[PDB]
RNA sequence: AAACUUUCAACAACGGAUCUCUUGGUUCUCGCAUCGAUGAAGAACGCAGCGAAAUGCGAUACGUAAUGUGAAUUGCAGAAUUCCGUGAAUCAUCGAAUCUUUGAACGCACAUUGCGCCCCUUGGUAUUCCAGGGGGCAUGCCUGUUUGAGCGUCAUUU
RNA sequence: CGUGGAGGUCAGUGACGAAGCCUAGACCGUAAGGUCGGGUCGAACGGCCUCUAGUGCAGAUCUUGGUGGUAGUAGCAAAUAUUCAAAUGAGAACUUUGAAGACUGAAGUGGGGAAAGGUUCCACGUCAACAGCAGUUGGACGUGGGUUAGUCGAUCCUAAGAGAUGGGGAAGCUCCGUUUCAAAGGCCUGAUUUUAUGCAGGCCACCAUCGAAAGGGAAUCCGGUUAAGAUUCCGGAACCUGG
RNA sequence: AUAUUGGCGAGAGACCGAUAGCGAACAAGUACAGUGAUGGAAAGAUGAAAAGAACUUUGAAAAGAGAGUGAAAAAGUACGUGAAAUUGUUGAAAGGGAAGGGCAUUUGAUCAGACA
């Protein structure tokens, strides 16, 4: 009974969806994210884990800020506005 | 050969600069030589094409051909003469695509910044 | 057409709500148009027109407060400088340039002499 | 449609973020209407549609296509 | 250094009917199951993976080094040698060829081509030009596109305008007394360089 | 399911809404070079895991 | 003698070797020093006339402002006034903005689009009930401000 | 002898056809192999002297991919059962309708729900794949439509339990404690007629919060209506909470 | 002055050449598996140009036969070349419980050379 008919029972989840990660690991009676640590201030990953870490870094999405700050850097962060010419 | 250190002879390189060029740089990359009339006219040898230019073809099978140019399919790194055409089997018609280099320039269209282009290469205008 | 924003930098701020609520007025029925029609493409410039008076009316009202903030300490922090947040907090030239008093006399009295070499 | 005709109800999209306060209102003002109650749901697609049924003053039929659809 | 290892795989051990390389595991994927780390694996890691820290130069005594340049010297004497290495003099005069010292001072190339030509070089300098290829490998899309002869070998003892006027002119090399070197006096180790000496660069070089 | 908390309600949605065929004119833009929808999902082929 | 089996060849299948390609990978070397409470990295959901991706963006949503260029964009449709011009563009540059729901993530919660409090303002006959708009309220710690506690403790009242 | 790549050279071969591939045609070598012809093909490639190695396969229950004999073979046999005719359609053992024969037998093969699924619901179109015969049919494919609440649930409460906070451990990630060795907080109105909310009474010391779609719990019913929703819409008639 | 398998920007190689090179030359950390931590592929090439096959004909259709385009369909979105295993047809041959091989010659088929 320990094969089959037993999977007959399976339909609780022990994880959800979660909140940081959207990954579906944030388990239910723990009240902990499986995979991303939530929510410990700080975000699980480890040394040892190097193909996830590979598959979370900063750079696998967006980047909404950080793709700005070297041509921000490059031009001495400069502020104001530019004035004008001619052609 | 080259001699600063800021350019590269490297082809992988040469290559993905050509096909990713954008619209902007490809401008540039479409320039056809002037005519031996138009050269005299104006005293330099080639200019990015635009539009309403009119033009001959001097290679290939069209070879001879005349017509006004009718779009920069700058996508395309490709010229359309409004005038040079495939006719079809449907008898529907398109556009032959052609490449500014195998043309010449007969008649410019000018703007202030066209002859400005011209004077800034040092020509000279009628 | 599409509005152009050096022309509604000389509206007075009252005209420009105005014609933003001129321009909503079209898109809601420009919007009741689109499911009649099998395309509609103005609609894209009715809407880029919004954003644009938008734009212009926040860069206005932005403009106002900068000014009359301009030269005193403590202005809101969204007209500070962004910069980066280290740079924020490095040392200001004035406060690195400082030197003790001790040490200026010394700058002062045996300063690195230019000299050379030859005779 | 059919609501429209049959029911003096005007069937709208509305902001997912809004509420039958902020729905009624604003059909009241854009479109110079009494409102009688607000119904809503969510479609299955992420929208959100607003059942209005106007009052007996109005006739939403001839409301609908002074806004323009038929 | 990371590749082909990459996975988490493990020998299946035996009993399964199957062989006992590694494997990966899990599944899903059709990756799954498959050879893993083996030299003979697809994606396995190669057999004694390129190391960096191979030796790459050697280290040969700067007096043989010498004893090596000078004999290539001698040898761009001795016409036989020079014909024998490509090469095209018949028409030369003298071997040594030794050309006038106002070559140095030539600011430009067509000039300097004609100079050349005068003294015997034209049929050599055409020797390349004449011998562009395609590189047969796949060094054609390695940076090394074409191929051709050597042609003369321009030595002078004090540039004042002469490297530049020859350095566009195909298969014409120049080099300074003071220097010179074996990798030009003997291409790729064959003996007897066509050089044409400037009499300041060939007095010097005693 | 049968009464759902509105996160799930909005993913399935998200995720009725992405369960299209290839439209067809894409396949003619120059370069083009997607044949078909190769992200396809069906309720009975693949389960969503939430 | 056929059929059948086997061998060879031609043509046709199956299959994707081989040869030639390469906007990728690898390794070397040179220059440089810039994430985040001024909300980062990461998540989710959305946004195009006609998109499911990838790429981009954020209800101002494949973009707004500015600037340089100087006439395209293109799969189709479109605008059409945009072409000797404050001006085309799925262009480049980018200094100004917008930036949903979230995340160290900060009013409390969160398998909930769940539940307070304070200020300004508008509507409902309203300081108190309801509703709309805007602005706010985490924690440790530093300097300072104000209001305080303790026979810890000084002096001073008559 | 043979292969990748490098220096030199033959001013080597080549779109008037490189390379590759095929060929019980030719020729050289004892052999590794080398050369030609013919067919096919389409953009590069070779000889010689040297340099260099990720350099030669039949096996390793070798790795990946492809292919066979087996073989039109094992098989497609549990759940009593099917039949006539019309209609449609290129096509009907299998679709639709009519007729007949049976079945489940209300401990249901009926009428609804919880978990789980997530659009499968419904309509129109429609057969390439899929439903181990079939297909005109479908939970398939294409395009659309559809889920309406003061009273139904959630939301509120507490259960086992979970878990912040003054604190105490721990190098630290963190662990312990939950009223615990803490200066732990908010209500009713009085006081105001500068004036809006400062102080004048007194109380109350209960010390977070999360944790039930079966526990506790304010209140809605009947008739009608849709392709597809209904204690939610329409009609009528109530009731609860707050103001 | 030193370090640097990260980040930004550059120049390179006696390096790999689509089962190789990073896992990923592509909508690749994707699709897919797993309650979870994690695991994790396959997959590039018509042609200069779509000129992507009008039109007729047989068919319910898919398609076939013509025609047409092209330097070529012996390039037809199954698309450059297109090996081998393995398959169909055609031609030839052999076969009394395997086949294949060695020396030798008959027979059939086939072919080089030398002669002048
Ligand atoms: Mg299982
Ligand atoms: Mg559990
Ligand atoms: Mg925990
Ligand atoms: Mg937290
Ligand atoms: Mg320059
Ligand atoms: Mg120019
Ligand atoms: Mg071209
Ligand atoms: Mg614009
Ligand atoms: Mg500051
Ligand atoms: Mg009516
Ligand atoms: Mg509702
Ligand atoms: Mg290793
Ligand atoms: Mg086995
Ligand atoms: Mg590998
Ligand atoms: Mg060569
Ligand atoms: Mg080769
Ligand atoms: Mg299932
Ligand atoms: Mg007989
Ligand atoms: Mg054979
Ligand atoms: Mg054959
Ligand atoms: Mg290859
Ligand atoms: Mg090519
Ligand atoms: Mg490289
Ligand atoms: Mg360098
Ligand atoms: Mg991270
Ligand atoms: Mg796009
Ligand atoms: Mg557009
Ligand atoms: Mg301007
Ligand atoms: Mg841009
Ligand atoms: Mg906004
Ligand atoms: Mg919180
Ligand atoms: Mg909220
Ligand atoms: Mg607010
Ligand atoms: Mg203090
Ligand atoms: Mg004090
Ligand atoms: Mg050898
Ligand atoms: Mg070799
Ligand atoms: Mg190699
Ligand atoms: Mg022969
Ligand atoms: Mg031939
Ligand atoms: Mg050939
Ligand atoms: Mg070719
Ligand atoms: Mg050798
Ligand atoms: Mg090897
Ligand atoms: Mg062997
Ligand atoms: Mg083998
Ligand atoms: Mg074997
Ligand atoms: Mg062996
Ligand atoms: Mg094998
Ligand atoms: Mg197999
Ligand atoms: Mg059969
Ligand atoms: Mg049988
Ligand atoms: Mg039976
Ligand atoms: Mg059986
Ligand atoms: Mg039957
Ligand atoms: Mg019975
Ligand atoms: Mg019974
Ligand atoms: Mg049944
Ligand atoms: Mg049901
Ligand atoms: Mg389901
Ligand atoms: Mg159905
Ligand atoms: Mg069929
Ligand atoms: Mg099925
Ligand atoms: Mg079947
Ligand atoms: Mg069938
Ligand atoms: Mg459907
Ligand atoms: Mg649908
Ligand atoms: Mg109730
Ligand atoms: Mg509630
Ligand atoms: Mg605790
Ligand atoms: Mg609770
Ligand atoms: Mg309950
Ligand atoms: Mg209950
Ligand atoms: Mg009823
Ligand atoms: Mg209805
Ligand atoms: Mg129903
Ligand atoms: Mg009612
Ligand atoms: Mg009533
Ligand atoms: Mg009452
Ligand atoms: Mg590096
Ligand atoms: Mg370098
Ligand atoms: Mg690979
Ligand atoms: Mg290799
Ligand atoms: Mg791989
Ligand atoms: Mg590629
Ligand atoms: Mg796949
Ligand atoms: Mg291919
Ligand atoms: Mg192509
Ligand atoms: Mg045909
Ligand atoms: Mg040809
Ligand atoms: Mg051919
Ligand atoms: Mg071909
Ligand atoms: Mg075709
Ligand atoms: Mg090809
Ligand atoms: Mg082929
Ligand atoms: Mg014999
Ligand atoms: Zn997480």
């Amino acid at each position: 009974g320990k094969g089959t008919p037993s999977f007959g029972k399976r339909h609780n989840k022990s994880h959800t969806l979660c909140n940081r990660c959207g990954r579906r690991s944030f388990h239910v009676q723990k009240k902990t994210c499986s995979s991303c640590g939530y929510p410990a201030a700080k975000t699980r990953s480890y040394n040892w884990g190097a193909k996830a870490k590979r598959r979370h870094t900063t750079g696998t999405g967006r980047m909404r800020y950080l793709k700005h700050v070297s041509r921000r850097f490059k031009n001495g962060f400069q502020t104001g506005s530019a004035s004008k010419a001619s052609a | 050969a080259k001699q600063s250190l800021d350019v590269s002879s490297d082809r992988r390189k040469a290559r993905k600069a050509y096909f990713t060029a954008p619209s902007s740089q490809r401008r540039v990359l479409l320039s056809a030589p002037l005519s031996k009339e138009l050269r005299a006219q104006y005293g330099i040898k080639a200019l990015p094409i635009r539009r309403d230019d009119e033009v001959l073809v001097v290679r290939g099978s069209k070879k001879g051909q005349e017509g006004k140019i009718s779009s920069v399919y700058r996508l395309k790194f490709a010229v359309q003469v409004d005038k040079v055409t495939k006719e079809k089997v449907n008898g529907a018609s398109v556009p032959i695509n052609l490449h500014p280099s195998k043309l010449v320039i007969t008649k410019l269209h000018l703007d202030k910044d066209r002859k400005a282009l011209i004077q800034r290469k040092g020509g000279k205008l009628e | 057409a599409g509005v152009k924003a050096y022309e509604l930098r000389t509206k007075s701020k009252e005209q420009l709500a105005s014609q933003l609520v001129d321009l909503k007025k079209e898109l809601a029925e420009l919007k009741v148009q689109k499911l009649s029609r099998p395309s509609l493409p103005k609609i894209k410039t009715v809407r880029k027109s919004i954003a644009c008076v938008l734009t212009v009316i926040n860069e206005q009202q932005r403009e106002a407060v900068r000014q009359l903030y301009k030269g005193k300490k403590y202005q809101p922090k969204d007209l500070r400088a962004k910069k980066t947040r280290a740079l924020r907090r490095a040392l200001t030239k004035f406060e690195a340039s400082q030197v003790t008093e001790k040490q200026r006399k010394k700058q002062i009295a045996f300063p690195q002499r230019k000299y050379a070499i030859k005779a | 449609m059919k609501k429209v005709e049959d029911g003096n109800i005007l069937v709208f999209q509305v902001s997912m973020k809004a509420n039958k306060y902020q729905i009624k209102k604003a059909v009241k003002e854009l479109y110079e209407v009494d409102v009688l109650k607000v119904n809503t749901l969510v479609r299955p697609n992420g929208t959100k549609k607003a059942y209005v049924r106007l009052t007996a003053d109005y006739d939403a039929l001839d409301i609908a296509n002074r806004i323009g659809y038929i | 250094e990371k590749a082909g290892h990459q996975t988490s795989a493990e020998s299946w051990g035996t009993g399964r009917a199957v062989a006992r390389i590694p494997r990966v595991g899990g599944g899903g994927t059709g990756r799954s199951g498959q050879g893993a780390f083996g030299n003979m694996c697809r994606g396995g890691r190669m057999f004694a993976p390129t190391k960096t820290w191979r030796k790459w130069n050697v280290k040969v005594n700067h007096n043989e080094k010498r004893y090596a340049t000078a004999s290539a010297i001698a040898a761009t004497a001795v016409a036989s040698l020079v014909l024998a290495r490509g090469h095209r003099v018949e028409k030369i005069p003298e071997i040594p060829l030794v050309v006038s010292t106002d070559l140095e001072s030539i600011q430009k190339t067509k000039e300097a081509v004609a100079a050349l030509k005068a003294v015997g070089a034209h049929s050599d300098l055409l020797k390349v030009l004449k011998s562009k290829k395609l590189r047969a490998g796949k060094g054609k899309y390695r940076n090394r596109r074409w191929t051709q002869r050597r042609g003369p070998l321009v030595v002078y003892a004090e540039d004042n305008g002469i490297v530049k006027a020859l350095r566009n002119v195909p298969g014409v090399e120049t080099a300074n007394v003071a220097s010179l070197n074996l990798l030009q006096l003997a291409p790729g180790a064959h003996l007897g360089r066509f050089v044409i000496w400037t009499e300041a660069a060939f007095t010097k070089l005693d | 399911a049968a009464q759902k908390s509105f996160r799930i309600k909005q993913k399935m949605a998200k995720a009725k809404k992405q369960n299209r065929p290839l439209p067809q004119w894409i396949r003619l833009r120059t370069n083009n070079t997607i044949r078909y929808n190769a992200k396809r999902r069906n309720w009975r082929r693949t389960k969503m895991n939430i």
